[PDB]
């Protein structure tokens, strides 16, 4: 999981 | 004929329309973005989904914020007469009211505004749907266990916002999740329901589906404590003046 | 006693006062947040320079958003009495209003807050400087090639008074950093502290360093949209008095 | 040179  | 009713968005035009996949994963050093691990699954199910739906896909990948606009431009100065509606499709970092080129921020109204109902004649009435997957701030949702009227004017006029479709995959102010190897959890759950139900629900329903397969089904995983065990609603922000059936007849 | 004039904060006190400085050069992985090349030339400058004007130097690395709002906190909360002036220095990431911890951001409204005249009672009256090397936004300057009827009941002071913000770079703009010399503004800063802090008073130290800045940088990119772009700092005062490092 |  990563954030955009 | 018979009485009529016209709730409904005109969906059998001779084509279903554009869908515009722009889809940024690589980013000039210089900004210091990093590369979004897992955009590629995201586009190649956005452009099979679309295709089912018989959209006319058009994928584009890495551009410049100059690139954006100048597409963007060129797109909304087609004719698109024969056609019943209009998709984008944003990929990319972003924050609030922003999306990134590879080499630097563009104003998601600018991007906008060309498809304005006074700005894109061909596709007034018609709806406009941007969905974007992009941040939209640094928050992060830790979640919680479970005669008559007076004027009728002289000029029959709509505003130059309505019908436009705004399928935000996170709340204002918040990140958004992407997995490496899965794909953001947005799209992931957006082309699942569209698969599923484009046959069958009103798009607001599909939508609300996207909305509580997101917010239920995934949780991030980290080793860092600050991004472990977060959540993620989607925000759907609809200017439409009608309901929306991909199917017709 | 013969006539007198206060146009000037009092830097006599017994201290010069503390110099809190941020530096943050490592980022968790997880915000995407590139490492600051060059940052602890810059923190290492300006220890040495503030050093030299007989600050209290404390030098902190990289601070999660948390630990820099609780070393804030309890800056504020210690007796300022017998010091002079207050400094923070912040170097890292940022965007307008906010600075960068390791782990995401902080509302630089948020610590500027603690030292408020009502919220800091032993640097009311007092100068407090904040220094911060960050970007603004994103923004790219190309350049150009060349008697009265109230006297009120109580006399206050605004709590946002005695603060001055001397920033690397305009609202909306990024910040330059060079990863072997240090970043522009820090460079600047330190230098025209180390040659004029004895002779001039800070407001005018602060107008040599933008010259500086802007007459003698210019970024050098293979990335066009990154090359041949120019810095001007900004001085955003709210200072009631002059400021002079030196007394007597 | 690099940015913030
Ligand atoms: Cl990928
Ligand atoms: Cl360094």
């Amino acid at each position: 999981d990563e954030v955009d | 004929s018979g009485i009529s009713l016209d709730n409904s968005y005109k969906m059998d035009y001779p084509e279903m329309g554009l869908c515009i996949i722009i889809n940024n994963k690589n980013f000039h050093k210089s900004t210091g973005m990093t590369s979004r691990s897992g955009t590629d699954v995201d586009a190649a199910n956005l452009r099979e989904t679309f295709r089912n739906l018989k959209y006319e896909v058009r994928n584009k990948n890495d551009l410049t914020r100059e690139e954006i606009v100048e597409l963007m431009r060129d797109v909304s100065k087609e004719d698109h007469s024969k056609r019943s509606s209009f998709v984008c499709v944003l990929l990319s970092h972003g924050e609030e009211g922003i999306i990134a080129g590879t080499n630097g921020p563009v104003d998601l109204k600018k991007i906008t505004n060309f498809f304005r109902g006074d700005r894109c004649r061909s596709l007034t009435g018609k709806p406009k749907l941007f969905i974007i997957q992009a941040c939209r701030g640094t928050e992060l949702d830790c979640g919680i266990e479970t005669s008559g009227v007076d004027d009728d004017m002289a000029c029959h006029k709509i505003p130059v916002e309505a019908d436009f479709l705004y399928a935000y995959s996170t709340a204002p102010g918040y990140y958004s999740w992407r997995n490496s190897k899965d794909g953001s959890w947005f799209i992931q759950s957006l082309c699942a329901m569209l698969k599923q139900y484009a046959d069958k629900l009103e798009f607001m329903h599909i939508l609300t589906r996207v909305n509580r397969k997101v917010a239920t089904e995934f949780e991030s995983f980290s080793f860092d404590a600050t991004f472990h065990a977060k959540k993620q609603i989607p925000c759907i922000h609809s200017m439409l003046t009608k309901e929306l059936y991909f199917y017709h007849l």
